[PDB]
């Protein structure tokens, strides 16, 4: 009978994980400050990795990979992709982006903007840390930020029909203590309700597809799909009916390439293969499919929230794959990305 | 990656290899502190003897 | 030639001292009665082993060692064990009543009554030194003697020999083999009193030596004997450059130059490889590459931590056995690409390398096997702060309730020292985080 | 830190005391005549902790035997190992103490205490380095309770920097001589919480239940109880009488068991449990020893550990066994029941191993728990106290000897404060 503590009370996923652990009658839960645990579901900030795996007669596991922030903060992700050789400077799936500190790469961002305005091709960018501002003019961005990131805006995205609206793809990936990469088979697709307008950049809602932002400033939200979310069955069926292709062929191959590349790049830095404590972690990758059926990477979230339909299935999958693997008890939902 | 200051002898070798260049109290004070703890300790012993006297 | 005096304090100090000196004798050919047929120059010498041995008229070689315990059992084993004749009785100092795991009993109560005698014997040893370098001081963090009397001794040595470097070999406390509940107290206490008095300390978490002796020596429950033999293998790797011909780390001052740019952060991480069971029926000899690579595997470190999430300040590689610079540079080239080695911006990325052609010496009847080549990596990396973190944490857990505090006050201390040491440790942890994290 | 001076006081004190001297004499190969007749040199390497070496190279227990009537000492001297003891160390009055604390502590015992102290001194002055003293006595009678606490107070005055250790037998109604035992016990607990470094609470109720429920003795004697107590005393003092890696002493035990100075009342435990009659021949597995020694049915202070939390634990294994299997099972105990150990004293269970098993067993385990459950015992007594005192019942026996009811109010109030403290750390953080 295994023990676990819980040091992050605001986490939906690991709340359902606690619940399912307790229901097996083979996990007991302890108070947070008890060191004599098998499994820590730890906090999102200043997690004490320095203390894990120093308790004799206890195999300890944790639900965060130490060092993974360098893929999951926007500035550090950008700098990792730029500098790391396996993710070449010419990385064809990362939107060209630069880091800016308030009064650095200010100089090179400007150099590129100007080289582009010579051809005068679309030069919209977005400023990122709900704080995010898209604009076609460098000065408005720089006066808004005065650590932020400036990313080329994908001006020509794939637009669903009926509706004429953009979207992002969230995939959930489970990396276990052995550094297997598991892609959940049920990805989600978070759409704009109100149609994409090329010149009206100031209506936040046409361009930003954050569900947060949708449940508020959206004229109608939930017209086409419930909760502003389209699951893979409907997305595939639509792509077949409309573009004569598969989700798996036109999109998922690239998604699996990007996930596999990012994770196998950072692997030597964060792998706990020979350490005294083990780590698994659930990442959420945010992609964007332009009108050529090309996939782009926007961000990686280290603490991610699932969708209300998949909670049970994904959390059972986490307990099975990332936890019952280390601590055994008395057709899978994951796609193994092979490295 | 260059070697620097290689020294060889019969017993072994030694060298540097570089890959990238870069971008008290006194005696009287401690005597005083030892004696202050011995005083506190004596005071406690005396209090104990006083309470046992009572 | 300049001399080095060894000082061993408390039970762990004295036992690890035994192990080390036995090893030194085997390496230098010195017999258990003090006769070194290798030494043609009788009665003296300007040689490198004279750093650690003085010669007698009768051609006897005697350690520059002092054993001091506030309790007679372990030094009585020394006085009667295999290496009786080696030591001058004036060098083996005992009391009659130990420090009951109480730092304050060792520093104040019992220390005050034996510090003067200890310093006179140490000066009678310095007085046979043409040019004394400094002191190697072996102690435990958790012991009452090992913490209290050691820090009092370090204080007094600073005041009597202000111009001599002092090196520590500290034994960090581990629950698998620890004696006492207040070891986190003593540890913090003694570190706060000794930080400004030590030039370079080499921590050794018992937990690490224990798991190494389990995984690699295939010992089921390791004893102190196993731990101490392995620890002396490490200590000799770290002190060989003082007792042998070479140009790397040839004096105590070079240690703080090659390993300590910031004087507060003076705890280097020692990583030793390969540790091979003497009972392994069939063993394939590891390459330079394989042992240099093992140096970057945390399972081989004297302190379990993760250097990948710290920055390096200084790296030194010490090879014993069949090694040549070519294969070291090859191994390094490979490892830089395969590993994660970040240095501080204010410090060159690179390695100071030392090779001694004489392969590691192993105790007949020990548990380690002979090997053709072995290495010890000393690296000043910030990741060692983890071991303070843990320690500080345990400290807080007890002090929050003032548990066992009355035992310390009973000996004359003041709760203020508790809080003041803890604050010093807080500063130290923060310094590490400044230098290292982003 | 070698020599310990043993003191046994009163009827119960001398009866458990004499059994303990038997048990360990047998463990060291000393016959009743005083001569070593064992095999291993391990039986003499620490013989000095409890035995002076006397003329003829015989061994004499460093024990002082105190009563206020001659009865029990006469029967000790005519007993099995009676001839072991130094005759000068037999200090007795004639009047007895009437199961009256006041007689023992204030009146009759004050005539005798200076004599007892003279012999104590003659015994300390013959020591190399005296660790401290140990007392076996009861808290319900008069000589043991009253004069034992008197002696403790004067010994602390004469040797203020030495350990004072006791084996104290708490009174139960299930095994009761007189109705005034709760008064004597409350006065003694006041003294003990003031002047003792380590007290092993031995509840007579617990020994009665162990003999009855467990050992299946339908009608237990005081001897059936003393067998348990001597076995447990032998087991706690193993680390002292035999060579070890720990080199343990009283002072380190007090330093590591007593996080706060008033909370020094320990639950002892034995495993396996053994009667004089049944000599069962089934060797226990290490998991068995650990499950048994942590079982409440194996604890000699009739408290429920699950009704509290453990401040500190010290466990002592005896016999040939796997130290790896030991550490495994001991960690298993700690992690499977962590709610019952305090999180603010890291790694508060420590373990000792001795290679020598006690007479009759091949595997033995002895348990020393500083638990907050002990408050139960002190509450129990305090209740029994008040049920009488609210009516000043039987107080004349004490006022006739000069005591005032204020002393009773104070003693009770000190014990209720003790209970408060234990309760306080039972819910801290
Ligand atoms: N590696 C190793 N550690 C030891 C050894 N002896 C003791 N220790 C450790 O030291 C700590 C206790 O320190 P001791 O040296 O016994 O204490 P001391 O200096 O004798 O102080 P006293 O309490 O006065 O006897 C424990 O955490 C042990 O793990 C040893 O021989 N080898
Ligand atoms: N360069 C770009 N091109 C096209 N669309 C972009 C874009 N940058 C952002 N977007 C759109 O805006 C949203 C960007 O928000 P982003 O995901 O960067 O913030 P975020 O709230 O998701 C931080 P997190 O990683 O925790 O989710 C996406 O949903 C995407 O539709
Ligand atoms: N366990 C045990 N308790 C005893 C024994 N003899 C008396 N008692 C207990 O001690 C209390 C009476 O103490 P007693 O020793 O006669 O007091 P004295 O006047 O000091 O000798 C009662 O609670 C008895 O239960 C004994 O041999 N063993
Ligand atoms: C929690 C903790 C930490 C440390 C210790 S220890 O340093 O006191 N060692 C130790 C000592 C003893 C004894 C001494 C004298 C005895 C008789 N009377 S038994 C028994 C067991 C052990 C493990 C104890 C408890
Ligand atoms: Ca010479
Ligand atoms: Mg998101
Ligand atoms: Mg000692
Ligand atoms: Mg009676």
């Amino acid at each position: 009978m295994y023990t676990f503590v819980v040091r992050d009370e605001n986490s939906s996923v690991y709340a359902e994980v606690s619940r399912l652990l307790l229901a097996t009658g083979q996990w007991k839960r302890l108070r947070k400050d008890n060191p004599r645990f098998n499994l820590m579901l730890g906090e999102r900030n200043r997690l004490p990795f320095g203390r894990l795996g120093h308790e004799p007669g206890l195999v300890q596991l944790v639900n965060y990979y130490r060092g993974a922030d360098k893929l999951c903060r926007k500035a550090s992700l950008v700098k990792l992709i730029k500098t790391s050789p396996e993710l070449s400077e010419s990385c064809t799936w990362f939107p060209e982006s630069y880091v800016i500190y308030p009064t650095d790469e200010r100089e090179v961002f400007l150099a590129a903007y100007n080289r582009r305005r010579e051809g005068r091709e679309g030069n919209v960018w977005i400023a990122k840390s709900e704080g995010i501002l898209i604009s076609s003019e460098a000065s408005e961005l720089l006066d808004f930020i005065d650590v932020h990131v400036i990313q080329k805006y994908l001006e020509k995205p794939l637009l669903l029909e009926p509706g004429h609206r953009k979207f992002d793809i969230r995939s959930w990936v489970l990396v276990d203590h052995l550094y297997n990469i598991y892609l959940y088979r049920e990805g989600v697709l978070r759409t704009s309700s109100e149609p994409y307008n090329s010149a009206n950049f100031q209506d936040k809602t046409c361009h930003l597809t954050n569900h947060c932002i949708q449940k508020e400033y959206s004229k109608n939200y939930g017209r086409y799909e419930e909760g502003n979310e389209m699951f893979f069955e409907e997305f595939n069926q639509y792509l077949m009916d409309a573009l004569n292709t598969t989700l798996e062929n036109s999109i998922l191959l690239q998604i699996k390439h990007i996930i596999r590349s990012c994770l196998m790049c950072i692997e030597p830095a964060i792998s706990t293969k020979h350490l005294h404590y083990q780590s698994f972690q659930l990442f959420g990758f945010d992609f964007m499919v332009d009108e050529e059926l090309k996939v782009w990477l926007i961000e990686v979230n280290g603490a991610p929230a699932c969708a209300q339909k998949l909670y049970a299935e994904l959390c059972q999958g986490i307990v099975d794959v990332a936890i019952s693997s280390v601590f055994p008890l008395a057709t899978s939902i994951f796609i193994k990305l092979h490295h | 990656m260059e070697v620097i200051e290689l020294n060889k002898c019969t017993s072994g070798q030694s060298f540097e290899v570089i890959l990238k260049p870069p971008s008290d109290p006194s005696l009287e004070e401690i005597q005083k502190k030892l004696e202050a703890a011995e005083e506190r300790r004596k005071y406690q012993e005396a209090e104990l003897l006083k309470h046992l006297a009572e | 030639m300049r001399e080095c005096i060894s000082i061993h304090v408390g039970q762990a100090g004295v036992q690890i001292g035994n192990a080390c000196w036995e090893l030194y004798c085997l390496e230098h050919g010195i017999q258990p009665d003090g006769q070194m047929p290798s030494d043609k120059t009788i009665g003296g010498g300007d040689d490198s082993f004279n750093t650690f041995f003085s010669e007698t008229g009768a051609g006897k070689h005697v350690p520059r060692a002092v054993f001091v315990d506030l309790e007679p059992t372990v030094i009585d084993e020394v006085r009667t064990g295999t290496y009786r004749q080696l030591f001058h009785p004036e060098q083996l100092i005992t009391g009659k009543e130990d420090a009951a795991n109480n730092y304050a009993r060792g520093h104040y109560t019992i220390g005050k009554e034996i510090i003067d005698l200890v310093l006179d014997r140490i000066r009678k040893l310095a007085d046979q030194c043409t040019g004394l370098q400094g002191f190697l001081v072996f102690h435990s963090f958790g012991g009452g003697t090992g913490s209290g009397f050691t820090s009092l001794l370090m204080e007094r040595l600073s005041v009597d020999y202000g111009k001599k470097s002092k090196l520590e070999f500290s034994i960090y406390p581990a629950p698998q083999v620890s004696t006492a509940v207040v070891e986190p107290y003593n540890s913090i206490l003694t570190t706060h009193t000794t930080l400004e008095h030590s030039d370079c300390a080499f921590m050794v978490d018992n937990e690490a030596i224990y798991d190494i002796c389990r995984r690699n020596l295939d010992i089921e429950r390791p004893t102190y004997t196993n731990l101490n033999r392995l620890i002396s293998q490490i200590v000799s790797s770290i002190t060989a450059s003082l007792r042998f011909d070479g140009a790397l780390n040839v004096d105590l001052t070079e240690f703080q130059t090659n390993l300590v740019p910031y004087p507060r952060i003076h705890f280097p991480l020692a990583t030793y490889a390969p540790v091979i069971s003497a009972e392994k029926a069939y063993h394939e000899q590891l390459s330079v590459a394989e042992i240099t690579n093992a140096c970057f595997e945390p399972a081989n470190q004297m302190v379990k931590c993760d250097p990948r999430h710290g920055k390096y300040m200084a790296c030194c590689l010490l090879y014993r056995g069949d090694v040549v610079p070519k294969d070291v540079n090859a191994a390094i080239a490979t490892i830089k690409t395969k590993r994660s080695i970040q240095f501080v911006d204010w410090c060159p990325t690179g390695f100071k390398v030392g090779i001694n052609y004489q392969p590691p010496t192993v105790v007949p009847g020990g548990d380690l096997a002979k090997v053709q080549r072995a290495v010890c990596m000393l690296s000043n990396t910030t990741a060692i702060a983890e071991a303070w973190a843990r320690l500080d944490h345990k400290f807080d857990l007890m002090y929050a309730k003032r548990a066992f505090v009355h035992w310390y006050v009973g000996e004359g201390m003041e709760e203020g020292e508790f809080s003041e040491a803890r604050e010093d440790m807080a500063a130290l942890e923060k310094d590490y985080e400044e230098v290292g994290v982003d | 830190m070698r020599e310990i001076v043993h003191i046994q006081a009163g009827q119960c004190g001398n009866q458990i005391g004499a059994k303990f001297w038997e048990v360990i004499s047998d463990e060291h190969g000393i016959d009743p005549t005083g001569s070593y007749h064992g095999d291993s040199d391990l039986q003499l390497e620490r013989i000095n902790v409890y035995y002076n070496e006397a003329t003829g190279n015989k061994y004499v227990p460093r024990a002082i035997l105190v009563d206020l009537e001659p009865g029990t000492m006469d029967s000790v001297r005519s007993g099995p190992f009676g001839q072991i003891f130094r005759p000068d160390n037999f200090v007795f009055g004639q009047s007895g103490a009437g199961n009256n604390w006041a007689k023992g502590h204030y009146t009759e015992g004050a005539e005798l205490v200076d004599s007892v102290l003279d012999v104590v001194r003659k015994e300390s002055e013959s020591c190399d380095c005296l660790q401290g003293f140990q007392l076996t006595h009861s808290l319900g009678g008069g000589t043991g309770s009253g004069m034992g606490t008197l002696l403790i107070s004067k010994i602390r005055e004469e040797y203020p920097d030495r350990i004072m250790n006791t084996f104290s037998v708490m009174p139960s109604p299930k095994v009761s001589d007189t109705v005034v035992e709760p008064y004597n016990a409350t006065l003694s607990v006041h003294q003990l919480v003031e002047n003792t470094d380590e007290t092993y609470c031995i509840d007579n109720e617990a020994l009665y239940d162990i003999c009855f429920r467990t050992l299946k003795l339908t009608t237990p004697t005081y001897g059936d109880l003393n067998h348990l107590v001597s076995a447990t005393m032998s087991g706690v003092t193993t680390c002292l009488r035999f060579p070890g890696q720990l080199n343990a002493d009283l002072r380190k035990l007090a330093v590591n068991m007593v996080p706060f100075p008033r909370l020094h009342f320990f639950m002892p435990g034995f495993a396996p449990l053994t009667s004089r009659g049944s000599q069962q021949y089934r060797a226990l597995t290490v998991p068995e020893l650990t499950q048994q020694m942590f079982d409440s049915k194996n604890m000699m202070a009739a408290c429920d550990p699950r009704h509290g939390r453990y401040l500190t634990v010290a466990a002592i294994f005896r016999g040939r066994m796997s130290m790896k299997e030991v550490d495994e099972q001991m960690l298993n105990v700690q992690n499977k029941n962590s709610s019952y150990f305090v999180e603010w004293i890291p790694n508060n269970v420590k373990t000792a191993v001795c290679d020598i098993p006690p007479r009759g067993l091949k595997m033995s385990a002895t348990f020393i728990g500083n638990s907050t459950a002990i408050q139960e015992l002190f509450k129990r007594i305090s209740e029994q106290f008040t049920a009488m005192f609210r009516r000043k019942a039987f107080l004349h026996w004490y006022t006739g000897e000069g005591m005032d009811e204020m002393e009773f109010t104070e003693a009770e109030s000190n014990m209720n404060d003790l209970v408060s403290e234990y309760q306080q750390y039972q819910d801290a953080t």
